[PDB]
RNA sequence: UCUUGGGGCCGAAACGAUCUCAACCUAUUCUCAAACUUUAAAUGGGUAAGAAGCCCGGCUCGCUGGUGUGGAGCCGGGCG
RNA sequence: ACAGAAACCUCCCGUGGAGCAGAAGGGCAAAAGCUCGCUUGAUCUUGAUUUUCAGUACGAAUACAGACCGUGAAAGCGGG
RNA sequence: GUCUACGGCCAUACCACCCUGAACGCGCCCGAUCUCGUCUGAUCUCGGAAGCUAAGCAGGGUCGGGCCUGGUUAGUACUUGGAUGGGAGACCGCCUGGGAAUACCGGGUGCUGUAGGCUU
């Protein structure tokens, strides 16, 4: 029988959109997480300035949000109902995370707006079991132990019996 | 003759060629007749040479 | 085009390598230092004879290309250009400068890059020959052909080591028996009796 | 010429010990210095306030003075021909209590001991020491075993 | 593929910091200002009160440093505070305050200097410090050491130190770290620092509960009810355990019993141990590939 | 060795197959440093080896201070 | 998701392989770096000391002492 | 036997993986009214006590890496002082003293102070 105290949970979800621009683009998809989560979401400056891609350092380009408890499984679902529940197996980090893209946020239920558009996000999802805290903590910190970190394979495992979804090969 | 040489030299009272002199034998002396060894003959007198 | 070797023969300045102080050194007149069957494995060539050299002097990277050119040669003709493996053991990293007159005079004189040169203590061996045991005089003829290729005095012996290895030749064959050893191309690789029994596992299994 | 820089030439004898740098340990901190202590003085780069200057590196003085964070020290310095006293502010970092004293006051105490000791029962007990003296006569047992003979080896070329 | 970062040569140069930090107990960089003494001063303490909350517990130790370790002049734990009357809450911000008052008048009462300087018996929540009596022993003199806590207003280190204070320890401080300051105007009010003191952000949590919901009241009270503790007591229950722990605050060690010899872990294996396991595995493998062909 | 490339090479063609040479990684291996270094000499540079010491009793202090605590100074005494 | 060698998000390893205006050397990891909040110890003042040295000057620097201050919960730290 | 708070020295204490943890602790943990801080009660702060040693932590293990310490290397390399020593030189030998470092081989794997617990 399994320890009650290594069950898989969803230590938060972070939802992004890199509008790879500063300006009324930025604010207005500032404005969909917003709706989205509930939340005000940051802004995230441009660490270099690419000429190819138009960015200048310390330019706001993207905006993002994390989302944790029980917020976090109802955003999750909606997510995944898109995809209709299929990942790719290629889509798990070997850390035991995994995430996927969301073209169009109206899929998620959100009703359009004519002043906000059309905006694509990322969806992560970031697992844990309890006492993953201890790696965050001021006092005492230390590291979870080999025995006690999610794999690849127990992330997808976790998927498919949370949410029957299908783990499509490549 | 060099600074060092020259002063142990001056301690065992040999200020001239062919000055003798009785030395006692311990770590402290057998040392310093080490430094003046290119500038002496010694060794063990017998009760006739004393 | 450059001095006679006699100006440059001595060990008269601290080591003078390439670096980010001693910028503009031309290439050295050597490029390769081994050649002949270098793959050949350990077990085909036991035997080894060395070039020693006798002095403390400076060897010009000219003087180790003919040289190595010298006694390659000898070997390919006497024993197959597959019946040996030669390696220069010498590296010429020690820089020569010039300081050239056509007038300042001595004012200015450090000199500019001129060359290379490999610094050699007694004793050190300047270039290795392996082959097969048959071939003890053709290795010996080959060494002493290159001596005439190198100022001073050099003296040619023949290792009582196995092959390029660090270990004896009277004891080489047990040694791979029991596993001590294991052939690793050109060389072995040495087994102690420590670290994980799961490498003594793989060895034994 | 050289520099007359304050830190030229110091670049091995002010950097920290192989896998020693980082935090100063605090009994570094905790040492107790008097006026007369006797103090070797060893600069730390990791401190750079209170240095000695490098000629006092090594060098061994007396307290004289002691504030807040440094000792005020009495170090002979010799320039050409003359030796001066010179005094020197310290951070108490780069300074260590030295030991060339405390074989000297254990001797008083033990030489303080037994002189009282010997006295009240009236002997006489050595207190000056003395240079180590020829070795005294003994015997050397073989044990019915024959000395090892032993011979040079024949010169063998190692090459 | 791509290099192992953790290789020999990344051990063979690595550096371990202190083992306190290792440990991440120790803030060294605090410590050095709070335990080393002017050397001016000699040998003269330089006293400071530990004041640690656990999970479950409020450690207060009063120390000074030395060259062998800190030598700790008198401590006071608030899994005590049971012999005074209080049950439960013993990290709460009350415990706080009285596990530091308990921990000054112990030492107090130690050097003798209790009938001296009573501190602040009726507690008012406001600014006080304790002034030397001329004539008499000077005021005991300590500083805070706040560890690695984050020292913003109303953490619990505050309440241990508002309570030593209270009880006659000399401590610099001021009240903006206390409950009750107020960060937009800048002022300080004690009233609301008395509340915390005696507990009532805590006694308004179990009033607010029971009339929200019930299930939430047990489940957060489970015991405070086990113990009997109401909203309306807690007032006169910490009260009680300032005059209690002012009364007698003597700390009588619990008596030693001999036990019978018992070893609850291994010990190290010796040499011949460890060699025979080795032997004992080779033979094991060698006689495996035997019985296998 | 697929984590990338060049040659090939069977194809309907894909990270399918097949090799092959490089870059990469892992243990080895030859040769080095005035402006490299984990180690690390010899010779060398300070200091100490007493009466200006040691050990007792007391006194002054505006300095330090939970404390008649600390520190410094001063006075008397005993030890060759 | 767009997104590619390189945009932004997440987890993991990371002894410093970065950064600390500049030459290099030293030093530095709950910091000396990065980001915030508050500030003007880069202020007023007498002596002592160090470095170059003749034991002169300057310059720079080090311990203090007296004021006024800043900061911090505080110990403290700060007169570039 | 052992832990907690604060430490001294700062790897014999680190790193990796595995096993075992009685009691008390330390924890993970459960919440957000209050104090306080966040895009996010994750962290920080505060109020708790349903569950669990899964993890941290402690002890142990590994022909473990590291580290510490011995042996070998080796009286070798180098070196103080000496000669109207050798040798065309380069350099070398001897005399009088001092005297290393790899590879390779073995052993070890925190000690301990103050205060407070648990352990018939
Ligand atoms: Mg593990
Ligand atoms: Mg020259
Ligand atoms: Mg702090
Ligand atoms: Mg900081
Ligand atoms: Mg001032
Ligand atoms: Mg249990
Ligand atoms: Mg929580
Ligand atoms: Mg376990
Ligand atoms: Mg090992
Ligand atoms: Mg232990």
């Amino acid at each position: 029988k399994e320890n009650p105290m290594r069950e898989l949970r969803i230590r938060k979800l972070c939802l992004n959109i890199c509008v790879g621009e500063s300006g009324d683009r930025l604010t207005r998809a500032a404005k969909v997480l917003e709706q989205l989560t509930g939340q005000t979401p940051v802004f995230s400056k441009a660490r270099y300035t690419v000429r190819s891609f138009g960015i200048r350092r310390n330019e706001k380009i993207a905006v993002h949000c994390t989302v944790r408890g029980a917020k976090a499984e109802e955003i999750l679902e909606k997510g995944l109902k898109v995809r209709e529940y299929e990942l790719r197996k290629n889509n798990f980090s070997d850390t035991g995370n995994f995430g996927f893209g969301i073209q169009e946020h109206i899929d998620l239920g959100i009703k359009y707006d004519p002043s906000i558009g059309i905006y694509g996000l990322d969806f992560y999802v970031v697992l844990g079991r309890p006492g993953f805290s201890i790696a965050d903590k001021k006092r005492r910190t230390g590291c979870i132990g080999a025995k006690h970190r999610i794999s690849k394979e127990e992330a997808m495992r976790w998927f498919q019996q949370k949410y029957d979804g299908i783990i499509l090969p490549g | 003759v060099s600074p060092k040489v020259r002063k142990v030299l001056q301690l065992l009272r040999l200020r001239q060629i062919f000055n003798g002199t009785f030395v006692k034998l311990n770590k402290a002396s057998i040392n310093m007749l080490r430094i003046v060894e290119p500038y002496i003959a010694w060794g063990y007198p017998n009760l006739k040479s004393v | 085009g450059r001095r006679p070797a006699r100006c440059y023969r001595y060990c008269k300045n601290k080591p003078y390598p390439k670096s980010r102080f001693c910028r503009g050194v031309p290439d050295a007149k050597i490029r390769i230092f081994d050649l002949g069957r270098k793959k050949a494995k350990v077990d085909e060539f036991p035997l080894c004879g060395h070039m020693v050299s006798d002095e403390y002097e400076q060897l010009s990277s000219e003087a180790l290309e003919a040289a190595r050119i010298c006694a390659n040669k000898y070997m390919v003709k006497s024993c197959g250009k597959d019946g040996f493996h030669i390696r220069v053991r010498l590296h010429p990293f020690h820089v020569i400068r010039i300081n050239k007159m056509l007038q300042t005079g001595m004012r200015g004189a450090f000199g500019k890059p001129q060359g290379t040169v490999a610094r050699v203590h007694i004793g050190q061996v300047i270039m290795s020959i392996r082959t097969k045991l048959q071939n003890k005089e053709h290795v010996v003829e080959a060494l002493r052909r290159a001596k005439f290729k190198f100022p001073g005095r050099q003296k040619i012996h023949i290792s009582k080591k196995w092959g390029f290895t660090k270990f004896n030749a009277d004891e080489f064959e047990d040694m791979v028996a029991e596993k001590r050893l294991i052939p690793d191309g050109c060389g072995v690789k040495y087994i102690p009796n420590r670290g994980p029994l799961d490498k003594w596992r793989a060895l034994h299994s | 010429t050289n520099t007359k820089g304050k830190r030229r030439g110091t670049r091995y004898m002010f950097s920290r010990p192989f896998r020693k740098h980082g935090v100063v340990p605090l009994a570094t901190y905790m040492r107790i210095y008097k006026k007369g202590d006797i103090v070797d003085i060893k600069g730390m780069g990791t401190v750079q306030k209170g240095m000695p200057h490098k000629c006092y590196h090594g060098k061994t003085g007396r307290v004289y003075n002691v504030t807040q964070h440094a000792v005020g020290i009495v170090v002979n310095k010799q320039v050409k021909g003359k030796i001066l006293a010179k005094r020197i502010n310290v951070r108490i970092e780069h300074i260590k209590h030295s030991k060339s004293r405390d074989s000297f006051l254990k001797r008083v105490k033990e030489n303080d001991q037994k002189k009282k000791e010997a006295k009240e029962k009236g002997t006489w007990v050595q207190l000056k020491r003395q240079p180590a003296p020829p070795r005294e006569a003994h015997f050397v047992r073989t044990n019915g075993k024959e000395p090892e003979l032993l011979e040079p080896i024949p010169y063998e070329f190692m090459a | 593929f791509v290099k192992v970062v953790k290789n020999k040569a990344y051990f063979k140069r690595y550096q371990v910091k202190f083992r306190r930090r290792r440990e991440g107990k120790t803030d060294y960089y605090a410590r050095k200002r709070l335990v080393i003494q002017d050397k001016n001063k000699y040998n003269t303490p330089k006293y400071r009160m530990i004041v640690r909350v656990t999970n479950r517990d409020i450690i207060c130790q009063i120390a000074y440093a030395r060259i062998e370790g800190d030598m700790i002049v008198c401590a006071a734990y608030a899994h005590e505070l049971p012999k005074y009357g209080v049950k439960v809450g013993l990290t709460n911000y009350a415990a706080a305050y009285c596990t530091g008052l308990l921990l000054a008048r112990r030492l107090l009462n130690r050097f003798g200097m209790d009938k001296i300087y009573e501190g602040q018996v009726e507690v008012t929540g406001d600014e006080y410090n304790v002034e030397s009596i001329d004539g008499q022993p000077g005021a005991f003199t300590c500083y805070l050491d706040a560890g690695l806590a984050r020292t913003t207003t109303g953490n619990k280190v505050f309440g241990a130190l508002k309570g030593a204070v209270d009880g006659g320890l000399s401590i610099p401080h001021s009240t903006k770290r206390f409950p009750g300051y107020d960060s937009e105007s800048k002022e300080f009010n004690a009233e609301v620092h008395r509340k915390h003191i005696m507990g009532q952000n805590v006694a308004d949590y179990m009033r607010y509960l029971m009339e929200e919901d019930e299930d939430a009241y047990k489940k957060q009270f489970s015991q405070y009810i086990k113990n009997n503790v109401t909203p309306d007591m807690m007032e006169e229950m910490y009260k009680k355990a300032h005059a209690a722990i002012r009364e007698n605050p003597v700390y009588e060690k619990k008596p030693k019993r001999e036990v019978k010899k018992k070893r609850w872990n291994r010990p190290k294996m010796s040499l011949a141990q460890k060699k025979d396991r080795v032997a004992q595995k080779k033979a094991s493998f060698l006689r495996a590939q035997e019985r296998a062909a």
